[PDB]
């Protein structure tokens, strides 16, 4: 029954990675303006 | 400050913050004393002074 | 008991860990993301 | 209460806390009086 | 020992609201800080010994 | 603060027998384990995170 | 961070002075550790350069080899207690069970430590053979230190400059981890527990559970 | 090295650059001596020469407080934990040998030697051997040599140098040549001689008002600060209780 | 004089039986009496880093091998001063009693309880000072690294040559004489477990049955 745990966890941590890693992954250069 | 009562009923929110501390605070709780809650207000009045 | 509970509500338990497959794989998963970020970083 | 000494002071002291939002409305009259330049 | 202790510290109220009145006009006034150096000197000396002062006679009284 | 809890004997412990006592602190639990399961775990009902 | 030319980082940070002549900074791993001299003459360097490197990637196999098998005893397979330490993982074949791999009965299952010990002589004496020649049956002749090749599916070794800072990468990577297996090698002499054993103790209260509390452990008595 | 930061006519003064300008410093203090820092409020600096003068009394007066301050932190803090010292609180010393008394000396780390000097005798050489020194240094005039600074000079090396800081014996351990090394360890030397100093008349003031050591004052204010201070110590004792 | 201990016909480590002198020992640097049987010592620029060691490790011994018996040598007859710290290779549990580590049996000398923090002192303050030895700061930078003397020299002694000649090789013997017992100390720490002072007492009282040879059987592997 930990199982659904397991599986929920691990998507969580992968959302949250691809938040982290992708905030730091030089967001502001993100821009069309000249910054 | 009225010493008979219990210290949270005269609105007060920092004296608590001293007596955290143990700055004049009696065996079961009693305030004792009230001059270190004076001192530590006049140290940080000249404090704001300077 | 009548019935088979998890028995980790409370209990002071880091991050809701109650076994250690589960931290492992929280480690797997983000250090896979960083490795996928790391290896593809500098854009190219 | 106070001690002994400090006790006429007490009606000096009861005017404080006020001073410091007259502080931010004394920056106001700051402001109008340079004629919010 | 009280009657000392509270004339020294009604004095250091009359300074410290001096000190409040004057700082401030004295600093902004145009050449004004470089002329009242040796009045504001004289008066902060005279708060601080007052401090100092009433903090020695806190003990005896 | 360090130096209040453990020798200049202050801060109110409202734990010690009878109903608290001003106790000052010996063998204060510094160990990694503990603060960090105290700083990492969940913010509910079930253990509170801070 | 200029690995290499003469503004590489010493062994000593500021405080290094002259690095010796006959280490001017072409080899990764360079700092200028050099008191006593040992490499003057350039074959014996390219000898003890040879040894290092397969020293460093011996000590990252150990280190690995090492820390693994307690972590997984630990977190829930089923090693013997026997196996489970590293310096006692080769009593593990003198019992009913065999070597149980992972904790496994139909799992390598190996009772003859000396048939063991002879197909390891033979193996590890035709891939060292292998090593020596420079050439292979397949393997041209290249690099004896460096081959690539075969040995590199991944082709990380194609570009120079990066090869060059993984270099780096690697020889620091292979000192950090013969550190690592010598102290494991100390706490295997003194303490007699696994080294994350011994983390784990030292977690508990390091005022006290140091290298400190075992300092009176071998002083002889009359 | 770094010699501006003290020397020049940009210097630290004792008032920063927005409360005190750089022209109300008075002239004869232009940045030459060390710990110049422009502070003469009162007449007492008057001109350059007789601020000469008066270098030489404070630089001796600054040497010989520092001797002080040492000699007094030292003794006290051995007697308090533990060393055979019999008299190391500072303004006692002198009540230890006036009927058949004697003094112990601890001299680290092979301390612990009982002497048998009388005070009479002691006083004698002591005033002699000062009165000596005293003369040599006024007049430069040294009989014997055997100094680490130079091996066997003779009595004719201290004229042509300079009074107050006259090299070679003086230094046995040289490096005072450089000047730069020079002027940053002598402005060094003078502020640990004032901080010294200061010190020496706080142990004075807190022996007078306590009327204990000073390093039993400062272990007992570390015993504890709020109840052991200035305002507790001039308290009395216990203090009616305001509620 | 000065060329029987530096000259081609200097002092051996045979006397007159050195027949086959190395040639590179010419018997210029302080020593050089040409014990060189491993021929260890055959390029010079080692050489000269194998002497530098030299040096410091006989210096280092020197304090050791000096500082091995002060101890003992001022323990009483019962021992309030020291209890079993007295002995050298018991020293260092001088941290771990229930006073602290006094240095001549009283709480006003030392008084330290955290091994720890004097630890890391010593680390960090003496560590400094070696990369002061091998860059240069406060006392000299381009010095002899061997022979600075300028603020280590206060008390003149270092200006004349053949003196310098002299007493460096009076430095070499007396650094391999403390080098030799050091030796001795450790192995008679080994050996017998007991301090050099009382076993040089059960020597002198009988030399006949009291020597190693009575220790020879405690290495038998029964
Ligand atoms: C050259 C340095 C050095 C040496 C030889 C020793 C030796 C010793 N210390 Mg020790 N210490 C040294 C430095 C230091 N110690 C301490 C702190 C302590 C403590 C707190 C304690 C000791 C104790 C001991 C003894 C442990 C009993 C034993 O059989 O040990 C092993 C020794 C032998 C088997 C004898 C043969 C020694 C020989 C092999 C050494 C020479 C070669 C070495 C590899 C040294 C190489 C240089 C570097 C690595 C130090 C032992 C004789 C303990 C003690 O006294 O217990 C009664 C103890 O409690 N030491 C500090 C921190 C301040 C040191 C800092 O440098
Ligand atoms: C954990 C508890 C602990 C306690 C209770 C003590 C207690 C003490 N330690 Mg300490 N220590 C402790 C831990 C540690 N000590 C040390 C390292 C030392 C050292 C190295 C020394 C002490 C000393 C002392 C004593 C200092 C008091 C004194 O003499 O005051 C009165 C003295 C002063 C206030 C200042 C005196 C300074 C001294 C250098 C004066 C020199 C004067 C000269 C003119 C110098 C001239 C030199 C050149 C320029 C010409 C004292 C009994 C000292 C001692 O034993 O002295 C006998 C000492 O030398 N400790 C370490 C390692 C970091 C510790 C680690 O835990
Ligand atoms: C140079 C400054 C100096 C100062 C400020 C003091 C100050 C003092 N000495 Mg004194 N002494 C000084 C120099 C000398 N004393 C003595 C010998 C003594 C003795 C024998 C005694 C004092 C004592 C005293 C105290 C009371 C008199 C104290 C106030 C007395 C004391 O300590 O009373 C408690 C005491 O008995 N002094 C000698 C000759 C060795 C001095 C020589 O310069
Ligand atoms: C035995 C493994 C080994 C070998 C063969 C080498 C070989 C070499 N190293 Mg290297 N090194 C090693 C381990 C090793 N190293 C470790 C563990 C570290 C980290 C401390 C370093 C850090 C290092 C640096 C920073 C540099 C070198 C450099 C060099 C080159 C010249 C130095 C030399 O000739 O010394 C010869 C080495 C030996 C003869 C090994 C002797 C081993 C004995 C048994 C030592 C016994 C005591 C020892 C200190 C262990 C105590 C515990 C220890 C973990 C602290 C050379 C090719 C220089 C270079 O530029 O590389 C090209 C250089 O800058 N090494
Ligand atoms: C983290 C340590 C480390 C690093 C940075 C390197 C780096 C390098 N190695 Mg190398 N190697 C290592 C460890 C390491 N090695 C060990 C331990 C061994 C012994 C098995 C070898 C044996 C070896 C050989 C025979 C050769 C190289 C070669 C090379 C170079 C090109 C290969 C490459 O770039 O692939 C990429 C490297 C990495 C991505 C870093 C490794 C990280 C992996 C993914 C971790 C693996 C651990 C995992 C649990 C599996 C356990 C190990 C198992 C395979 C036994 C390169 C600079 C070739 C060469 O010399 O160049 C011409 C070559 O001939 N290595
Ligand atoms: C680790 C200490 C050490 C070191 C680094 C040296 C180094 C050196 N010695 Mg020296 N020596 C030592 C100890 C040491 N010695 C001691 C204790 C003695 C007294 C017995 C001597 C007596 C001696 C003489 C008479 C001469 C030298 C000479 C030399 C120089 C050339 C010889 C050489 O390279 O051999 C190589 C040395 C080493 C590679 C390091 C030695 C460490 C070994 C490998 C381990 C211990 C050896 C052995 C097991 C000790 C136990 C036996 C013991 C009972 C003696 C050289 C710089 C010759 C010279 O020219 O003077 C400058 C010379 O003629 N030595
Ligand atoms: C008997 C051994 C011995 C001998 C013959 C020498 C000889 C020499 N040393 Mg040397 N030294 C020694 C031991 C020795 N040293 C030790 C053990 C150390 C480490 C502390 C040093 C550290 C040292 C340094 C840093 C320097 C020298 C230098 C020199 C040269 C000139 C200065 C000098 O020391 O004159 C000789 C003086 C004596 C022989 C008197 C020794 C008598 C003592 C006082 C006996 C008492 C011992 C005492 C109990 C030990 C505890 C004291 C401790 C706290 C320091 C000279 C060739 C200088 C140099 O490099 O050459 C230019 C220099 O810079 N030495
Ligand atoms: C904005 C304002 C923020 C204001 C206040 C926030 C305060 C605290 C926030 C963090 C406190 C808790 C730290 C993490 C501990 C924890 O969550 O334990 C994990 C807890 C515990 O989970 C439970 O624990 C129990 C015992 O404690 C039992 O073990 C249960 O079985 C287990 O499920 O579950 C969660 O709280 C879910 C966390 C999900 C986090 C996703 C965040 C994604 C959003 C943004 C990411 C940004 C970066
Ligand atoms: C450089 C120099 C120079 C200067 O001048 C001088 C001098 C000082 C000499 C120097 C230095 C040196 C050094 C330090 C060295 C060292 C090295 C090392 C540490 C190595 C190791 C190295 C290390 C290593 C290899 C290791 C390895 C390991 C191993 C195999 C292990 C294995 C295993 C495992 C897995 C587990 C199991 O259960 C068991 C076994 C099976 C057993
Ligand atoms: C030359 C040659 C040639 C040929 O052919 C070959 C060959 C053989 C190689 C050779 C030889 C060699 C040799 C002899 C060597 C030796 C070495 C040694 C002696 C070491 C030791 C060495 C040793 C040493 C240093 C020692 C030292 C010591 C010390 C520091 C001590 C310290 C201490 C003290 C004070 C006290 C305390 O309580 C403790 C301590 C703290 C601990
Ligand atoms: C009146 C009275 C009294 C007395 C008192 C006294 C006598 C004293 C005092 C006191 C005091 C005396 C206090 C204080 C305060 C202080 C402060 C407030 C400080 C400060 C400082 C600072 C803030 C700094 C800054 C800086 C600079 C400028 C430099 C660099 C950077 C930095 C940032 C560090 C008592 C309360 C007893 C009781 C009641 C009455």
């Amino acid at each position: 029954m930990l199982t659904l745990k397991i599986f929920v966890y691990t998507v969580v941590t992968f959302f949250v990675g691809l938040f982290i890693f992708g905030f730091l992954s030089n967001d502001p250069s993100r821009n069309p303006g000249k910054g | 400050f009225v010493p008979e009562k219990p210290m949270y009923e005269q609105g007060l929110i920092l004296l608590p913050h001293i007596a955290t501390l143990g700055y004049g605070v009696g065996p079961g709780g009693e305030v004792l004393d009230t001059f270190p809650y004076f001192v530590s207000g006049v140290l940080h009045l000249i404090s704001s002074a300077v | 008991l009548v019935d088979d509970r998890m028995n980790g509500d409370g209990t002071g338990l880091p991050f809701g860990v109650n076994d250690g497959i589960l931290g492992w794989v929280i480690a797997g998963t983000l250090g896979t993301i960083w490795a996928i970020y790391f290896v593809s970083q500098k854009d190219l | 209460k106070l001690p002994e000494a400090y006790a006429p002071f007490s009606p000096i002291v009861d005017v404080l806390p006020i001073i410091p939002v007259l502080f931010i409305l004394l920056a106001f009259v700051w402001q109008a009086s340079v004629s919010f330049r | 020992m009280t009657s000392i202790l509270q004339i020294a510290l009604l004095g250091l109220v009359l300074v410290s609201f001096a000190l409040v009145v004057g700082v401030p006009v004295v600093f902004a006034s145009p050449n004004g800080w470089t002329e009242n150096k040796g009045v504001v000197f004289s008066g902060l000396s005279v708060w601080f010994l007052l401090v100092f002062a009433v903090g020695v006679f806190n003990s005896f009284a | 603060l360090v130096l209040k809890a453990l020798y200049f004997g202050g801060v109110y412990d409202t734990w010690a027998p009878g109903g608290g006592d001003v106790r000052i602190i010996s063998n204060p639990t510094t160990n990694a384990a503990i603060i960090f399961g105290y700083i990492v775990k969940s913010p509910f009902g079930g253990d509170g995170w801070i | 961070s200029a690995w290499y030319g003469p503004d590489r980082p010493l062994f000593l940070g500021s405080l290094s002075g002259e690095p010796p002549s006959y280490l001017t900074g072409e080899f990764p791993g360079d700092y200028g550790w050099d008191t006593a001299g040992l490499s003057a003459d350039p074959t014996t360097f390219a000898r003890y350069r040879t040894i290092e490197l397969i020293h460093a990637r011996w000590a990252l196999l150990g280190a690995l080899g090492i820390i693994t098998p307690e972590l997984l005893a630990k977190n829930g397979v089923p090693f013997s207690e026997d196996g489970a330490i590293w310096f006692k993982a080769g009593a593990e074949i003198f019992k009913e069970g065999g070597l149980n791999y992972l904790g496994n009965e139909n799992l390598i299952h190996a009772q003859s430590i000396l048939a063991t010990l002879a197909v390891q002589v033979i193996v590890m004496g035709a891939a060292e053979g292998f090593r020596a020649n420079g050439e292979a049956p397949g393997v041209e002749g290249l690099d004896p230190l460096y081959p690539g090749g075969p040995f590199d599916p991944l082709g990380l070794a194609d570009d120079p400059e990066a090869f060059a800072e993984l270099k780096v990468k690697e020889i620091k990577n292979g000192r950090l981890a013969m550190f690592s297996c010598l102290g494991f090698f100390v706490q295997a002499i003194v303490t007699g527990k696994g080294p994350i054993q011994n983390l784990q103790d030292h977690l508990a209260d390091p005022g006290v559970n140091n290298a400190f509390a075992s300092a009176t452990k071998f002083v002889p008595t009359p | 090295p770094d010699l501006e930061k003290w020397y020049g006519p940009d210097r630290k003064l004792f008032l920063p650059g927005g409360l005190l300008d750089r022209d109300d410093v008075p002239e004869y203090l232009n940045g030459e001596l060390a710990g110049d820092y422009g502070y003469d409020p009162l007449g007492l600096g008057k001109d350059e020469e007789q601020v000469e003068k008066y270098r030489a009394n404070e630089l001796l007066h600054a040497r010989w407080a520092m001797l002080a301050a040492a000699g007094i932190i030292i003794p006290e803090g051995l007697q308090a934990n533990g060393a055979d010292i019999k008299g190391g609180t500072w303004f006692e010393t002198g009540a230890e040998m006036l009927n058949g008394g004697t003094l112990n000396y601890f001299a680290v780390p092979f301390g612990v030697v009982q002497n048998p000097l009388p005070l009479a005798a002691v006083t004698l050489i002591e005033i002699v051997l000062l009165g000596a020194v005293e003369k040599f240094r006024v007049d430069g005039t040294g009989p014997a040599g055997f100094s680490p600074g130079v091996g066997k000079f003779d009595s004719d090396i201290f004229d042509g140098l300079d009074k107050l800081y006259p090299g070679g014996p003086f230094d046995p351990l040289n490096l005072a040549d450089d000047p730069e090394v020079f002027a940053e360890l002598q402005v060094k030397e003078i502020k640990n001689g004032r901080l010294a100093m200061i010190a020496v008349l706080a142990f004075a003031i807190q022996s007078y008002v306590t009327g204990e050591g000073p390093y039993a004052n400062i272990t007992k204010h570390l015993s504890d600060p709020f109840g052991y201070n200035l305002l507790t110590v001039l308290q009395g004792d216990d203090r009616v209780p305001t509620l | 004089t000065i060329n029987q201990f530096y000259g081609p016909d200097r002092n051996k480590w045979l006397g007159p039986y050195s027949t086959n002198t190395p040639p590179y020992l010419t018997g210029e640097f302080p020593g050089d009496y040409g014990w060189d049987t491993a021929g260890l010592s055959a390029d010079p620029e080692t050489f000269k880093r194998y002497r530098e060691l030299e040096l410091i490790h006989a210096r280092w011994a020197l304090l050791g091998a000096l500082g091995m018996v002060t101890p003992e040598l001022l323990q009483d007859d019962d021992g309030i001063m020291f209890g079993e710290s007295a002995i050298w290779f018991k020293a260092g549990a001088a941290i771990f009693q229930e006073g602290g580590l006094n240095y001549l049996g009283n709480p006003s000398l030392i008084h330290a309880q955290n091994i720890v923090a004097t630890l890391a002192v010593q680390v960090v303050l003496m560590g400094l000072v070696e990369g002061y030895r091998v860059n240069g700061g406060p006392a000299g930078e381009g010095l002899d690294p061997l022979y600075p003397g300028e603020a280590f020299d206060p008390l003149g002694l270092a200006d004349d040559p053949e003196a310098f000649a002299e007493l460096k090789v009076k430095e070499i013997k007396n650094g391999r004489l403390a080098m030799f017992a050091c030796l001795g100390f450790f192995v008679q720490a080994i050996v017998t477990g007991k301090g050099p002072i009382e076993n040089l007492t059960d020597h002198l009282a009988n030399p006949a049955e009291n020597n190693a040879f009575a220790y020879a059987t405690k290495f038998t592997p029964q």
